[PDB]
This record gives structure tokens, sequence and C-alpha cells, in this order.
């Protein structure tokens, strides 16, 4: 069924599973026309499909050409997401196929279920977790690949860099969600925290800086302070 | 006009005949129902006074044989039987008619209600939904499950309605996932009408039979089937105009006949609101929308 805090360790067991977040698939800027009406202009998007145990991120770049001449784009975007996730599953060897796909938004349930009818043994589930995966486009290297794309493209990343050499996937996922929540809540402040120190860099093959264990504790504390600070600003607390 | 003779009425029982009903007392001198209109299927149904559990009954057509009801004290119910000896049958019916031991089917001349509810219902199709080949009539009861219910348990005692499932490979062509899920026309026209039912008359017959089993027996699986067959049409962008107009008539008479006090258990709010106000056919069922809004505005 649905996935929440009671069955949270389930994310890190040995049953292959993927989170699918469609929040960045269909992206627009809204602007006034010469006649004073309003129009949208689509910009490139992406599907965020993540294995929370391994950190493997299947980033399908959604080029704006896929919307050309199409109607009801916000509805189409859900079905396009389901089509692409289904195509990904079919492209994987059987022993790499997920046993569960967890969608971050309940509106993805029917599109994905319908596209996956050929896979009756893959459970399609919602979650009661509020996951900050919309902030994926605040990760500079992911944003760059999405905005530079001139055609549909799939790019594979490990969103945990090399952290699993030193920490469990439970801890890695917790770190990831803290970082993304901070980037979602105050992107400039979060990026300042992550990059303020010039002596700590991002390896060419990584997404995040090369913090030592003790530095990660400091960073994590600064991110929690940011989130709490923004909560106080928001609610006048 | 034909007749269904009762050996006797040893237990107090409410008897239905089509949309009519009457009470018989324990051991009352009742010997059946006369003046049954030739040309339609009929249903004779029972609810015991001392045990309202199991409504049950028999669909039949007097053109297919001579049928009589006898109470079975072992199985505890009124059973329909066929009498092969026609002269015997005529002699027994004549005696009970002469002694005025029978109720008369009370059809008003103005009244097309039963025709309107059974226009497309034929005994031959009933006997394929209800499988008991040795009898020319068909037993149904409150508790019988459908083939679809038994997939989601005795298969011999099931209602073999056509399985409709909107999230099934049958309903969704590979490569047409969004199209087929949002517009059921493929599933209605190619799979169901051209493929399974062969024509709209057979589709409407099953829909009408499902409604009648829902209403007369409180059969839950039948109510599910009726709603599914409605929703399949309403959720299709492309439906022949004659089908939409006929569906409006079919539903109008069904809603007209439904007992008001059973509307909470016989009508699915989600399906009706979707069909009348959101679906492709929201503006195609003018008669049904008008009666629904005037009779059951709470549901909407
Ligand atoms: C046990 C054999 O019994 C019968 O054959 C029988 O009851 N026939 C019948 C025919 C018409 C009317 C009624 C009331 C009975």
């Amino acid at each position: 069924g649905a996935m929440n805090s009671s069955n949270y360790a389930e994310l890190f067991n040995n049953d292959i599973k993927l989170f699918v977040d469609d929040t960045n698939v269909y992206r627009v800027t809204v602007h006034k026309t010469f006649e004073g009406n309003v129009a949208t202009k689509a910009i490139n998007g992406c599907i965020f499909t993540l294995n929370p145990k391994t950190g493997h991120l299947f980033l399908k770049i959604i080029h704006t050409s896929v919307w050309a001449g199409q109607k009801r784009l916000s509805q189409l975007a859900k079905w396009k997401t389901a089509e692409e996730v289904s195509a990904l599953v079919r492209s994987l060897p059987k022993e790499e196929q997920p046993k569960q796909i967890i969608v971050t938004r309940k509106a993805m349930l029917d599109p994905l279920e319908v596209h996956m009818l050929d896979f009756p043994n893959i459970a399609i589930r919602p979650t009661e977790l509020r996951l900050p995966f919309s902030a994926a486009m605040s990760i500079d290297k992911l944003s760059d690949v999405v905005m530079k794309a001139t055609e549909p493209q799939m790019v594979l990343f490990n969103i945990y860099d090399d952290w699993l050499d030193r920490i469990s996937s439970y801890t890695a996922f917790s770190r990831l969600t803290l970082l993304l929540r901070a980037l979602k809540t105050n992107e400039e402040s979060a990026k300042m925290i992550l990059l303020s120190d010039p002596t700590i860099t991002i390896k060419s093959y990584h997404l995040w800086p090369s913090f030592t264990d003790e530095q990660w504790i400091t960073i994590e504390s600064q991110m929690r302070d940011l989130i709490l600070t923004e909560y106080g600003r928001k609610y006048n607390v | 006009m034909n007749t269904v003779p009762f050996t006797s009425a040893p237990i107090e029982v409410t008897i239905g005949i089509d949309q009519y009903s009457f009470n018989v007392k324990e051991n009352q001198p009742f010997h059946g129902i006369k003046d049954i209109p030739i040309g339609h299927v009929h249903v004779i149904h029972f609810q015991h006074a001392d045990n309202s559990s199991m409504r049950y009954g028999y669909w039949f057509d007097c053109r297919m044989g001579n049928f009589y009801i006898q109470y079975d004290p072992k199985d505890g119910l009124y059973k329909m039987m066929e009498e092969r000896d026609g002269a015997k049958f005529e002699n027994i019916v004549h005696n009970f008619k002469e002694r005025q031991m029978m109720v008369s089917y009370p059809k008003i001349d103005e009244d097309d209600t039963w025709y309107n509810l059974t226009e497309f219902v034929q005994m031959d199709k009933i006997r394929k939904i209800v499988r008991k080949d040795e009898n020319q009539f068909s037993y149904v009861d409150s508790s019988m499950t459908t083939v679809q219910e038994n997939e989601l348990s005795d298969p011999a005692h099931s209602l073999n309605y056509t399985v409709i499932n909107f999230k099934s490979r049958e309903a969704i062509r590979p490569g047409h996932e969004m199209e087929d899920f949002l517009d059921k026309s493929y599933y209605l026209n190619t799979v169901m009408l051209q493929g399974i039912f062969k024509n709209s008359s057979n589709y409407f017959g099953e829909l009408q039979f499902a409604f009648l089993n829902a209403m007369f027996f409180g059969n839950y699986g039948s109510s599910l089937q009726w709603h599914a067959m409605i929703e399949l049409i309403c959720s299709s962008a492309t439906v022949p105009k004659h089908m939409l107009d006929k569906l409006d008539e079919i539903l109008y008479y069904q809603i007209k006949t439904l007992p008001e006090q059973y509307s909470d258990i016989l009508l699915n709010e989600r399906v009706w609101n979707i069909c009348l106000y959101s679906s492709f056919q929201k503006n195609s069922l003018h008669n049904t929308e008008k009666i629904m809004e005037n009779k059951y505005p709470e549901l909407l």
C-alpha cells in the first residue's frame, strides 16, 4: 500500500525499488504577451527516478520538443512520465528490475499502473513521506545537463557520490533529504553553506563537495539551522 | 396468458412477480399466479417471512414450457419445476382457476413498465449468465457471486456476467495507454461490442438483467455489473447515437422503478455523478438526468 514512517527501513532492504518524482517534468515560465494576455513557455525538464538503497539516479531529460503541438500538457506529463519509467524498467535486465515503484505524487498512480500492466508483480505505491525531490534542479550539475540538452536524453548519476563507502543507505538518504529540503527552503543559503569554503571542492565525478566525516556533521547542523531559521521567518516564531 | 400453479404455500412468504409483490400467509389456500403476459421474460421471487435472509427466485418464459412452484421442506425453499405432461398441467390449472385460488398478474393497460425494463432481455442469454443447462428457467439469489467477484467461491453457482475491468490488458492497447484509459471507446466498441456481445442489444440485455437482479434480490455483484456497463458507455467519447438514446431510455425506466427507500444501497454516488456531470456523455442522457435530479438530488 502506501509508504510512510512506520515502514521506513523498508526503503533500505534488499528488494529493488525506485522512487519516481514527476514534479520537474513539465516546467514553464509564465509571461505577458504583446497584447497583454498571458502565455507559457516550456523549459526542459526531467524525471527523477531514484534507487534509495544504491543512490542510482536515472535522470530522464524531458526536452521541450516533446510538448510541441500537444494539448493538456499537465495531464500528458504524467502519462509521459509513466511511459518513460515503463521503458526504463523494460530496458533493465530482469534481475535489475524493481519490485516496487513508489510515486511521490498520487496523481502518478493510475498512469504508472496502466503503463505497467505487463508487470503485474511490480507494486506501484504512493508514499506519505513529503520528499524534497523537486529541489533536484538545485543541484548545479543536474540543472546544467537538463538545460543544455537539445534532445531527449537519459543521464545516470549516483546521487550519494561515494558516501556509501562510509555510511549506510539509511544515513545517506537522510543526508540527501536534508540537503534537498534545505535547497528547497532557501536555495541561496544552502548553496552558500555547501560552497562557502574554497578548500573543499566537488570532484569532477561527484555532485556534492568532498567533506570529511566531521565536516559533514557541521554541514548537516548548518542545514538544520537553515531550515529552522526559515520556519521561524515564515511563521513569525 | 400463461400460469405458474403452486402445489401449496406451506410457509409464510412475500412473493414477487416482476415489479409486483404480495404476501401469502402460512398454509393459506394459494395456488399461484395467472394472466402472466406472454411475450416477455418474467421473474418470480421469494422472501420468507420468518427469515428475510436469501431473497431468491426464478427467471422464466412461459413460451418455453409449463412451470409450477412446489415447496421443498428439505431444502427449505420454493422450487420451480417443469411439468412435461401438458394435459395434466392444463387440468390442474383449470381446477385452481375455477376455484379462484390464484392471483392475477395486475398489468394496467397503459403500463409498459415491464417491457421497458426487459426490452433486450432474452431467456437464452439469461441461461448463459446463469449456468444450469438441465432447466429451462434460471435460479438467482441474494448471495450468488459473479465470475469477477470470484477472481478478486463455487464456480457452478455463479453469475457469469461479462468481466469489465478498466485497468486490464483487455481494456488498454499497448502503446495507447493514455488514450484508452481516458477514452474507453476502444474497449466499448472493439472489445465489448464487436468482440464479445456482437451487438448493442446483447449488451443492453445483460445491463438490464444485472439491474433487475440487483433490485429484486439485492445481489451486490449484479449492482456492480450494472454500474460498470453504464460507466463504460459514459466514459467513451465515441458511441453510436442510437445507443446513447436507447441507454437514456433504459436508465430512465430503471430509475423510475427503483424503490426510493433502496436508493442508498442501489445507486453508486461516484458512478452517477461521473456519468451525469463529468463524462463524455454528460449531456447525452437528458431523460435520466432529469429524473435523477428530481427523485434523488441528495445523491448528486
Ligand atoms: C412429484 C410429481 O409432482 C408433479 O408432477 C406435480 O406436482 N405436478 C404439478 C403440475 C401442475 C401443477 C402442480 C401443482 C403440480
